[PDB]
């Protein structure tokens, strides 16, 4: 049964990075939801209870898996969650709720800034809703700008980090800024986690065709939009795949920006990746160097 | 002047 009705919010907040009513996602922060929750007597095994988070959030960041943590009394494992579709945390009790009488329970879930859906800087409302009982934050959102010069601008950020397979995705941005630039090489490495005997990343190369002031702030890249990425992948010869996940690439005229997408794999036993994108441009030499890390966190 | 260097960290769960 849904028994949703049957939880009370106690106690619930949502706060920013270190206390503060700030995140900065490039710096690997994110926000907290904390619940001090009651629940009715009378409940089973099975039955079960929802709340939603807006849509400028997700529990999960650049991680692929989709967990939540366990509702426990001290060891006993009191309900498991499952995060479902539009924003929805299922939570559903064990066998060992039976019976019990003025049940309460703490949860604390990691809450990350979704780049897709908050694109700029900005003010965030973040909401938790449990029962129409409304949890709600305000919260300054900021992101970095890349590094630049007088003749370009790169930029870059891990999409995915996948555990359970050792895999991880990384977008990378080449735009031009003032002035021409030829005899461009961008090189991406893998500065902790490369695999020797592993396989070649999968590259794929996409003129951006939008105007740069639509580039979302937070880095992310729908490559599947046809519209906004033109794919010229097979047009470059011009590109070196690694079997230890380094790639070089060579642009012969940066008239407009390119976005190199990677999907590779990782040496198992690393725990987290660091991915190097350079730039190396001719006006008319310089360089340009991105890191890409990784800030993880549990529940 | 002629190399600028930065960087970031994404946050996710794990």
């Amino acid at each position: 049964t849904d028994v949703t009705s049957k939880v009370t919010v106690e106690i619930g907040s949502i706060e920013g990075h270190n206390n503060t009513n700030k995140v900065e996602p490039h710096a690997g922060q994110r926000a907290v939801l904390k619940y001090k929750l009651k629940f009715e007597n009378g409940l089973h095994q099975g039955d079960y209870f929802d709340f939603t988070l807006s849509n400028n959030v997700n529990t999960h960041g650049v991680s692929t898996a989709r967990k939540v943590p366990e509702i426990k009394n001290g060891s006993v494992v009191m309900a498991t969650g499952e995060v479902l579709e539009g924003g929805k945390i299922r939570y559903t009790f064990t066998n060992d709720i039976e019976d019990k009488v003025d049940v309460t329970a703490e949860l604390e879930i990691n809450l990350f800034i979704d780049p897709k859906t908050v694109q700029t800087n900005g003010n965030q409302t973040i909401t938790s809703t449990l029962n129409e009982e409304q949890t709600s934050k305000e919260l300054d959102v900021k992101y970095k700008d890349g590094i630049g010069n007088y003749y370009a601008n790169l930029n870059g950020s891990i999409e995915t980090f996948n555990k359970a397979n050792n895999r991880f995705s990384h977008v990378a941005f080449i735009k031009p800024n003032n002035g021409k630039t030829t005899s461009v090489t961008v090189t991406g490495t893998l500065m902790k986690g490369s695999n020797q005997n592993g396989n070649q990343p999968k590259v794929r190369i996409f003129e951006y065709l939008g105007n740069n002031e639509d580039i979302a702030k937070s880095v992310y890249a729908n490559t599947t939009d046809t519209s906004k990425f033109k794919e010229v992948t097979s047009n470059m010869g011009n590109l070196n795949l690694q079997n230890n996940g380094s790639y070089s690439l060579n642009i012969e005229n940066l008239d407009k920006t390119y976005v190199v997408h990677y999907d590779g794999e990782y040496l198992n036993g690393t725990d987290e990746v660091d991915f190097r994108t350079q730039m190396v441009g001719h006006p008319e030499g310089y360089t340009l160097t991105w890191d890409n890390g990784l800030v993880l966190y549990s529940n | 002047q002629q190399h600028h260097l930065g960087g970031a960290k994404q946050a996710g769960d794990v």
